[PDB]
RNA sequence: AAAACUCCAGUUGACACAAAAUAGACUACGAAAGUGGCUUUAACAUAUCUGAACACACAAUAGCUAAGACCCAAACUGGGAUUAGAUACCCCACUAUGCUUAGCCCUAAACCUCAACAGUUCAACAAAACUGCUCGCCAGAACACUACGAGCCACAGCUUAAAACUCAAA
């Protein structure tokens, strides 16, 4: 069973193909990773 | 000495290497894994080679095996690093009781 | 004839539990200048503060309502090869009767 | 194993940007590299001032690529990376979630310790 | 007979305290989570008696804010002032 | 309501000085020392405006290392400061001394208005090794 | 506890020094 | 250096309150655990002897520590003697 | 609050090395350290200083200096009536902070033992 | 206080083979010595115990050999103070050296002075008393971390280690 997620991940890694477009995509697009906490132990961004 | 292309140890009874992706396969390939799963087909190669029983830790031959392939590591780890005296130390001590393990199996 | 046994199994201790948190009536035997003593449970009694309200009304006999923290105030500290304790239980009111 | 580059370009316009990018993960093939997958945290005025090979930069660009390799090409990409010159930094490191978390009964309250002092009078 | 004791667990045994994050996954990229855990006037990070989470969690948390401050996600001397408008975890008593 | 810490060049910083913002504020840099203090004035962008010392003052070799030197020192520059035209001030001080509270007061005296105070101070995270422990 | 015995050999250290600089 | 300037160790006056604002700095940076290490590396400390202070510092704590705990658990009693005979 | 001491110190039992080495036992007595003075008075500095300014100015004028001159006396006297009133404070019993004498007492009443 | 520097001092901008605050009130790893900046790699013995001073391998700091490295500190040295004198504690400058390489030396209060292994609940002080097995060591003080002999890349060294005379103590 743990072989099946990273079998199709293969199609969702980049190649010199996909290069071309998924550079572009992730440099127009934004992430981040920040996150705090309270005192109870509750996520908030 | 396996070859690097060797898949790891633990996806072997899975049929799924003959259909799966060679990128994948190459994944799986022990040469992208540290030398422990190198040392692990080692293993299983001479368990598979030599002992009747294979899959017995416990035995005397199987801890032999497993403590001569660990001597291989040390010394190559040594002739790559000529001055990790704890890497000698443990080295000089897996001889010495792999010697008084030779002498045990032989009485 | 009644056994110890079922006497601890029916006692109003083994139903009550722990004591943190938890509302009992009791009643003062002494009392001081500033303080009073309320016997209200158990083996000791608990220490209270006179409050500045309704401080008058506290006389002997007086029924008060108040949680609790422990049974017995003990530590046991550093070179304490056994617990030392303090004669009391702390315990806050918040009414009476 | 998994490796995560997390990596640090100066301020500069996105053609050239994808120029850097794109020969990058080039000489990540090259190594035999197999990207995971690229992230970019976004542009941000570093924290610190810093000196690159010959000038010193008040801002930078973050990204962070993970990928999978063999160990000889870590450092050749390390020396890459140092031989670049627009690239400000680049570190590689292993992947956190790759070791599993031990599981956590919570935190167990240390009862204080006793006998250490032998009974008499003193 | 019946009514007698009987080995048994203890039932009033509260759930074992949990730190803020004993579960919870950190990283060094966390800088908003790495810079909650640092006095903002120094830069120096707090000990856990201030803190208030176990040892594992500490350890993590001081490594990954080496790593940062190292690499350039986070500075050494002044907390970031961007991120200091967020809860209070820390017990204090200068203020 | 009042905020603690200093403003931030990036927006927004909702109070000002002689109707100035607070960067270009003119930056007081004392330096003190178990023997001797020093003090200058300098502008927002390093303008050497203001500076004087116990020594120049004619402090000698223990009375250098003093709180009222260090005070005086301090008249002197907020004279100086206030006939150059500066009236507001953000302050500096680096390391210990006996005069590090007292240059401040002294500032106060001579007539200028200190807004914050930082201490940048040296400190090192083990990189050099210092004197060895003399025995007093 | 006292260091007297040691004290004895630290001279006797010592002089052993002074004579083989001597000799 | 590299790091920006006038943001770290710093005090904002309020009604030109300089005494205040330098105690608090004084009391921030002691709380920080400072003073104390600046102290130390003006004269250096060889690792046996810093290894000793430290240790007895830690000791300190503890004993201090306990003897805090008991005075806070029984001042409470500090009171009129209730039961004179 | 208090942190552990499980095998911080060399006992026989405890495999790896000690952490402390106290010298003294460790042990709480029943006895407090009494308090101890802090520094020595130091006032009216800045009095003298705007009297010595006014000195320097008016080459020793009384009538100038009369405004510095009597700050410093007054801040000169309001130091001695101030150390006369914390003396007696500190007779009287300190507010806030417990004092030696009577946390001993009490330590007396409820003592530590070490022995059984 | 003196001597010393003013090619001095302070802010600002750039810069290291140097040592790695806070965390750390944590008690973890390593056989031990030792190890607490960051990253990667390799890797952290033995699933009965003991066990070589006839061997093997490590072994702090210091020191020696030949190249290099120069922020800082500093033996030695020189100068200035103190002192009756100061070949020292105080102050200033610099060097071996502390650092990186390829070797050597193999010594410590190398002590937590408490041996490994499997277990149990009283001399004084210290860190409570003990059981079973095993190795090593000890037998009045001092002469003695000594002489002689033997081995060592060691040559003012290291390891092993007595004897003659003296005393009623130590
Ligand atoms: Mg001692
Ligand atoms: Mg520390
Ligand atoms: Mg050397
Ligand atoms: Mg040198
Ligand atoms: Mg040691
Ligand atoms: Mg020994
Ligand atoms: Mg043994
Ligand atoms: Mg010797
Ligand atoms: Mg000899
Ligand atoms: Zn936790």
């Amino acid at each position: 069973r743990e072989v099946l997620q990273l079998q199709e991940e293969v199609k969702n890694f980049i190649t010199r193909e996909n290069l071309e477009a998924r550079v572009e995509a992730a440099l127009d697009s934004r992430k981040n990773y920040n996150w705090a906490i309270t005192r109870e132990g509750l996520v908030v961004r | 000495d396996p070859p690097p292309s060797t898949l790891l140890k633990d996806y072997q009874n899975v049929p799924g290497i003959e259909k799966v992706d060679d990128v994948v396969k190459r994944l799986l390939s022990l040469e992208m894994a540290n030398k422990k799963e190198m040392l692990k087909i080692k293993q299983e190669q001479f368990m598979k080679k030599i002992v009747a029983n294979p899959e017995d830790t416990r035995s005397l031959e199987a801890r032999i095996i497993a403590l001569s392939v660990k001597i291989r590591s040390y010394e190559e780890h040594l002739e790559k690093h000529r001055k990790d005296k704890a890497h000698k130390r443990y080295l000089l001590m897996s001889i010495d009781q792999r010697k008084k393990m030779l002498k045990n199996l032989r009485n | 004839v009644e056994s110890f046994a079922s006497m601890l199994r029916h006692s109003p201790l083994t139903q009550m539990g722990p004591a943190k948190d938890k509302l009992v009536i009791g009643r003062i035997f002494h009392i001081v200048e500033n303080d009073l003593y309320i016997d209200f449970g158990g083996k000791f009694h608990c220490v209270c503060r006179r409050p500045e309200v309704d401080g008058e009304k506290y006389q002997k006999g007086t029924r008060v309502r108040l949680r609790l923290l422990d049974l017995e105030l003990t530590s046991r500290f550093l070179g304490a090869t056994t617990d030392t304790t303090v004669l009391e239980a702390n315990a806050v009111l918040l009414g009476i009767q | 194993p998994r490796y995560e580059l997390a990596l640090i370009l100066k301020a500069m316009q996105r053609p050239e940007t994808a120029a850097t990018l794109k020969r990058t993960i080039e000489a990540l093939m090259d190594r035999g590299a197999i990207v995971r997958d690229l992230e970019n945290l976004g542009e941000r005025a570093l924290p610190y001032r810093i000196s690159a090979h010959s000038q010193q930069h008040n801002r930078g660009g973050y990204f962070l690529v993970d990928f999978y390799a063999p160990t000889a090409a870590v450092e050749s990409m390390v020396e890459h990376l140092s031989r670049d010159i627009d690239v400000i930094r680049g570190n590689i490191v292993k992947h956190p979630l790759t070791q599993e978390l031990k599981e956590c009964e919570g935190i167990v309250p240390v009862p204080l310790a006793e006998k250490l002092y032998s009974t008499k009078k003193r | 007979n019946e009514d007698l004791p009987i080995s048994m667990e203890n039932p009033y045994k509260e759930p074992l305290k949990k730190c803020i994050l004993c579960g919870k996954h950190v990283d060094y990229k966390n800088v908003q989570l790495l810079s909650q855990f640092v006095s903002p006037f120094t830069g120096c990070i707090y000990g856990r008696h201030i803190t208030g989470l176990c040892g594992k969690k500490q350890k993590e948390i001081t490594k990954a804010i080496k790593r940062a401050q190292i690499m350039g996600f986070m500075p050494v001397t002044y907390k970031d002032p961007a991120y200091l408008k967020d809860p209070k975890v820390c017990n204090i008593r200068y203020r | 309501k009042f905020s603690i810490y200093p403003p931030i060049p990036g927006e927004e910083s909702s109070l000002r000085w002689a109707g100035k913002k607070f960067e270009e504020i003119p930056i007081a840099h004392i330096k003190a020392s178990h023997n001797n203090t020093q003090i200058q004035v300098v502008s927002a962008s390093n303008e050497p405006l203001a500076f004087a010392s116990c020594g120049t003052e004619g402090f000698r070799n223990a009375k250098k290392g003093t709180g009222i030197a260090a005070q005086t020192a301090g008249i002197a520059a907020a004279a100086r400061a206030k006939q150059k035209g500066v009236i507001h001030i953000r302050v500096v001080v680096k390391g210990l001394g006996p005069g590090r509270l007292s240059a401040m007061h002294g500032l106060i005296m001579g007539g200028l208005e200190v807004i914050s105070i930082t201490d940048n101070t040296p400190i090192p995270h083990n990189g050099c090794r210092p004197r060895k422990a003399r025995k007093l | 506890k006292n260091v007297l015995k040691i004290r004895r050999r630290k001279m006797n250290h010592h002089k052993y020094r002074k004579l083989v600089k001597k000799t | 250096a590299k790091h920006l300037k006038f943001i770290a160790r710093t005090v904002m006056v309020q009604e030109g309150n300089v005494e205040s604002a330098y105690r608090t700095l004084n009391r921030i940076l002691t709380m920080d655990g400072l003073i104390e290490d600046i102290k130390h590396r003006r004269y250096y400390e060889k690792p046996c002897r810093r290894r000793q202070r430290e240790s007895y510092e830690r000791c300190r704590r503890i004993y201090n520590m306990e003897m805090a705990r008991k005075i806070n658990f029984l001042m409470r009693k500090n009171r009129a003697d209730p039961w004179q005979g | 609050a208090t942190p552990s001491l499980r095998g911080r110190l060399a006992r026989f039992g405890n495999p790896r090395k000690p952490v402390l080495k106290p010298n003294k036992p460790l042990i709480l007595a029943n006895r407090v350290g009494e308090r101890r003075r802090e520094k020595g008075e130091a006032t009216c500095i800045t009095e003298m200083s705007v009297m010595m300014a006014c000195w320097k100015q008016n080459e020793f004028r009384d009538d100038a200096c009369r405004k510095e001159i009597q700050g410093f006396l007054d801040c000169a006297a309001r130091a001695q009536e101030a150390r006369k009133m914390r003396s007696i404070q500190e007779t009287l019993g300190e507010s806030g902070s417990l004092l030696p004498n009577k946390l001993n007492k009490l330590l007396q009443r409820f003592p530590n033992k070490p022995y059984l």
